[PDB]
């Protein structure tokens, strides 16, 4: 009781890697006197070897001296790999802060086995250089980057990456400028780019005559050419573009975007429309960079965003309408405060009409995000306490505060200056924040009152978007959320109603409901048309990257709608173009294979459901609709020889005969042991003595 | 919107199946 | 809690004028009814236990949408009208349902059952994967599957095992629970179970133990009752009437097939007949392992030894085999079983089935 209610409630982080710690330190969790008792339990089961039941008295007790005491002699690989899986939760709660005690007593001898899971989760400086010393394979440290570097939380902004990126020759650091793009999104994501040529499928594009018909004809191309590169439509015709004007231009450059994603430079070809002569044509160009561009921060071989920064300013307005939402997706894992400087006067006055600054909070959310910076943090606080310039509608201040609730997560003792602004005025969606605090601070979830206090508030949007994140971890609630998700599906209010959908299309591609499908049908004609112009469009986003199949009760609602009107058969080129996404074949994923989160792949569903909303009520900009290629991540399984450069291996089937590398796959274990983690994904094989194969 | 007029059906109708129903149903149907 | 607080609170203050009204035609003096058919007219029929069969009107309370024929619903003495509806989350309205998804069962985990599984994934794994293969002959791939035997080794392992590679969510209902307690019920559970697993059918139905309903005798009185022939006549027109891409999956089990209806059967929508096969060396490993897991066993205990030399007994004996061996370690005195008592009931078991089968034939 002493340790427990001591350890319960702090402002700071719990364990430490110093070797003279008794947790004694700073402040005091227990008597000394005391201490000593809880090293009596280490003789018993040392000589015993109870290890398996010494752990369950070690969690419930929760001492962080009682781990390292307990390791001394004999062997340091079976007897340690037990503890990855059992010690840091058995029980609901989660305390981390046992194996970071336990480090001290390895850092003279570790293991190759123990030290290879310690690299991630938490990811200490000294947790991952501790398995490259007992390692004297070059191969081996190889395949410990690919699981680090999809991690990212932590370390990923600039000053972290792409120092650490350059390399040198040692036996501690070694980190080749090759893993970087081999371990990272960069060159496995252009062979599925160049892959996709093969197994392309058919294609709707065409570009009719009318200028009017001319905008639905260059957007679904940008829907189409997801992951694939055709030049020879745009540069033969250069009509079916300039045709269109106002909003609709910027559209129609955007779709050239989605063509040089994945490339090496896009910025050459993206040139002739940057300027020309007219401020609407140059607007689409920064909306097409940023498209291009999006997934990598720091590009391949060349830093190319470091031009596209530089052209935010503008005292236009349609230029700077895309300059703010463009880059705001783009510079995802680079932070700068070259752009946050230029920006926060022009989000002062906030004017929609002119300066165009109703898309800032969205850009400083999905760009900044899982970063630290003292500069956003004082003067957005400053701003929305104050309530300067001309702001009084509720649509600004949901923008400040919903794109507040997004930075502060990773960060700790800098997450009480936001504290302030969330409890300054009161919203729907940051009642539920005050309880998931703990989330981030206390370093994992799944207590009693994290939970259930969630749901009584259900029986608005942001509360049922936390219970599908908490509900994975979570082997009780997640069974009794299947019934809360279908009462909060009927409700007055198109904030939940346009939640719902976003949350179930990640859940429902390897779980098809027909309750699911059947509210849509519905959905289209309720109160007002700006509903039904939104509903062709939503029920094309839970089918993005499917086609027939289970979609095949789906696909006959839209079908139904051709054109109705002249605005009605621009709206359902939407639903047709999501529907063949990325050639028919996409996925979506919020995780990774490291059993970590991703902050950025959260953020984007929260930005996504801020925007979006220009067919349905609240207009506010046509170009969001652009949003979710933010937040959709590459799909492929990668494989490896001993040499660690990309060669043709055959593996286990996929869903199509054959798995090399640079191919589509997903979920899909392999039987093979490999060196260091074996896991999904890109993995580094090896084969028997028994059977010689080069395969 | 139409949250009220789901259950106008079965509050505005039913002050009329009081008077209505009830003479409709004397003796014991 | 405290967001609901400002919203619920204000809400139920709001309503509680229309609470009024309801209590008002609810009454104290309630009784559960019987529904039977519900008509647009707002006209229904109940009984209360004592059968006074009436006919009322339907008032306004709930949405039709939760008024079932065969359901209970509430009334009062007045008119005898439907005040309300009985909520049926207690009373389950079919027999028995347990849906399993993905269950533990496989081809690989049943032993030498393979012979079986040859047969079985060509009437269910075949035409779910290649569909394509029964359209080019224009043939209806059989939906069903008749087993054999007895349980615990052919009907219970195969059972689940079929879901696994299929990707199939297992529901296994009792055949002795087809005739349910109540009249009246016979078609309305015959399409319950086609209509839950019909919406998005990964799905294969069990059925297990009919000794009876199969049976309708010379007629449907003077012994006979009317439950058995409503859920019979039914139950083929739903079988034979839905005809799907080989997702939705109807397997039965019984014993004996002579005393079945042979109107029931309709040959040539189910053409699968398996027959029982007796259990190899792997098999009957795999039901030692689960009573001699809790029962104590020495280093010398081997799963191998004890079906080496064996009368190739059904699930039933085997499982006896081990409960003979407890008790000589009961009236020793002993928790600790040695060898030596799984090999003295080994023989015991053994010599109660089959010996010299009366020694003769010259």
């Amino acid at each position: 009781d002493q340790v427990e209610k001591d350890a319960e409630d702090e402002t700071s982080s719990d364990g430490s890697k110093s070797d003279g710690s008794a947790a004694t330190s700073g402040f005091e969790f227990s008597k000394e006197d005391t201490l000593r008792l809880c090293l009596d339990i280490v003789p018993y089961f040392l000589k015993h070897n109870g290890e398996e039941d010494a752990v369950d008295l070690l969690l419930e007790i929760e001492s962080i001296d009682k781990l390292p005491q307990f390791v001394d002699e004999n062997t340091f690989q079976r007897v340690c790999q037990y503890m990855v899986a059992c010690v840091p939760l058995l029980p609901p709660p989660e305390d981390v802060a046992f194996l970071k005690t336990a480090y001290s007593i390895y850092l003279s001898q570790n293991e190759l086995t123990d030290a290879i899971a310690l690299a991630v989760r938490l990811g200490e400086e000294d947790m991952i250089r501790s398995v490259f010393d007992a390692t004297s394979d070059p191969v081996m440290h190889k395949q410990l980057a690919y699981i680090l570097a999809a991690q990212k939380t932590s370390f990923e902004y600039e000053g972290v990456q792409d120092i650490i990126g350059n390399g040198k020759l040692s036996e501690h650091f070694l980190y080749l400028a090759k893993e970087l793009n081999l371990t990272g999104p960069k060159v496995p994501e252009d062979i599925y780019k160049s892959h996709l040529d093969n197994s392309k499928s058919v294609f709707s594009s065409a570009g009719l005559d009318s200028a009017q018909q001319n905008l639905a004809s260059s957007f679904v191309n940008g829907f189409l050419n997801l992951g694939y590169c055709n030049d020879k439509l745009i540069v033969d015709n250069d009509n079916w573009v300039y045709k269109t004007k106002g909003d609709g231009m910027t559209s129609a450059v955007a779709s050239i975007g989605s063509i040089y994603q994945w490339n090496l430079d896009g910025l050459q070809q993206l040139d002739k429309y940057l300027y020309v002569d007219e401020p609407e044509v140059k607007a689409g160009a920064l909306l097409g960079i940023g498209i291009s561009a999006s997934g990598v921060h720091d590009g391949e071989v060349e830093p190319a965003l470091l031009l596209l920064q530089d052209y935010v300013t503008n005292p236009d307005t349609k230029i700077s309408s895309a300059a703010i939402l463009g880059l705001g997706i783009a510079f995802a894992g680079s932070k700068n405060d070259e752009v946050l400087g230029l920006l926060l006067p022009i989000a002062a006055s906030t004017d929609l009409p002119i300066e165009t600054a109703a898309m800032a909070s969205l850009a400083l959310a999905h760009v900044f995000v899982g970063t630290c910076n003292g500069d956003i943090t004082t003067s957005i606080m400053d701003n929305f306490l104050e309530r300067t310039a001309i702001e009084l509608k509720t649509d600004w201040v949901r923008f400040l505060a919903l794109a507040l609730g997004i930075l502060y997560m990773g960060q700790g003792e800098q997450v009480d200056d936001v504290l302030e602004t969330i409890s300054a005025i009161e919203h729907p969606m940051t009642s539920a924040i005050e309880v998931l605090v703990g989330s981030c601070a206390y370093t994992g979830t799944g207590d009693v009152l994290l939970i259930q206090d969630l749901l009584h508030r259900l029986t608005l949007a942001y509360a049922v978007l936390g219970i599908a994140l908490i509900a994975l971890g979570e082997d009780i609630g997640k069974e009794m959320s299947l019934r809360h998700f279908g009462h909060l599906m009927h409700y007055g209010n198109e904030h939940i109603r346009r939640m719902v959908p976003l949350a179930m299309g990640i859940v429902s591609v390897s779980d098809p409901q027909m309750k699911v499908f059947d509210t849509l049908t519905r959905f289209s004609h309720d109160a007002d048309l700006e509903v039904s112009m939104n509903s062709i469009f939503a029920m094309g986003l839970c089918g993005a990257g499917t086609n027939n199949a289970r979609l095949a009760q789906l696909l006959r609602q839209l079908a139904s709608y051709y054109s109705r009107e002249q605005d009605a058969l621009f709206i359902t080129r939407l639903a047709q173009g999501l529907l063949h996404l990325g050639k028919g074949t996409m996925t979506m994923d919020v995780f990774n294979d490291a059993h970590v989160l991703n902050k950025v792949t959260l953020a984007s569903i929260l930005t996504t459901a801020v925007g979006l909303v220009s067919p349905s009520f609240m207009l506010k900009h046509h170009q969001l609709f652009y949003m979710l290629n933010a937040g959709i991540r590459p799909k492929f399984i990668l494989a490896l020889n001993d040499e660690g450069e990309p060669i043709k291996v055959n593996v286990r089937v996929g869903q199509p005969v054959l798995l090399n590398h640079g191919e589509r796959a997903e979920l899909e274990t392999d039987e093979y042991i490999s060196y260091t983690s074996h896991i999904e994904g890109v993995v580094i094989l090896k084969k028997n003595p028994d059977y010689r194969e080069e395969e | 919107l139409k949250q009220t007029e789901n259950d106008l059906k079965d509050i505005e109708a039913r002050i009329k199946e009081k008077a209505g129903v009830k003479e409709s149903d004397t003796g014991l149907a | 809690f405290v967001s609901n607080s400002e919203i619920l609170k204000p809400f139920e203050k709001k309503q509680e004028e229309e609470k009024k009204q309801l209590e008002e035609i609810r009454g104290n003096p309630l009784s559960i009814g019987t529904l039977e058919e519900i008509i647009d007219d707002d006209h229904a029929i109940v009984t209360s236990p004592t059968m006074p069969d009436y006919y009322v009107s339907i008032l306004s309370f709930v949405d039709k949408e939760l008024l079932e024929p065969g359901c209970s619903v509430l009334l009062h003495h007045k008119t005898m009208s439907i005040v309300g509806v009985l909520q049926d989350d207690a009373d389950p309205m079919v027999s028995v349902m347990k849906m399993d998804k993905s269950p533990t069962e496989s081809y690989s985990d049943i032993g030498g059952l393979e012979s079986q599984i040859q047969e079985i994934k060509e009437s269910v794994e075949l035409p779910l994967t290649h569909p394509e293969l029964y359209e080019e002959m224009g043939i209806k791939p059989p939906k069903g599957v008749i087993l054999y035997g007895a349980p615990g080794t052919g009907k219970t392992l195969l059972a689940k095992a079929v879901a696994n590679q299929t990707s199939a969510t297992f529901l296994r209902i009792v055949g002795s629970e087809l005739i349910q307690k109540y009249l009246g019920d016979g078609p309305r559970l015959c399409r319950q179970i086609f209509k839950v697993a019909g919406e998005n059918a990964p799905s294969i139905v069990f059925i297990d133990e009919i000794d009876a309903i199969g049976t309708k005798r010379y007629d449907s009185n003077s012994g006979g009752e009317r439950e058995i022939q409503r859920t019979m006549l039914e139950l083929l027109n739903q079988l034979d009437g839905f005809d799907d891409r080989g997702d939705v999956k109807v397997i039965m089990a019984t014993n004996k097939i002579e005393t079945l209806d042979p109107a029931l059967i309709r040959p040539g929508r189910i053409d699968r007949k398996i027959l029982f096969e007796n259990p190899d060396l792997s098999t009957k490993k795999k039901i030692l392992g689960i009573h001699t897991s809790k029962m104590n066993l020495s280093e010398d205990v081997n799963l191998e030894t004890l079906v080496t030399t064996k009368d190739d007994l059904s699930g039933a004996d085997i499982q006896a085999m081990c409960t003979e061996a407890g008790l000589l370690a009961l009236r020793e005195r002993r928790m600790q079983v040695t060898a030596e008592d799984f090999k003295q009931a080994k023989e015991r078991v053994m010599k109660n089935k089959v010996e010299e089968n009366l020694e003769g034939l010259y």
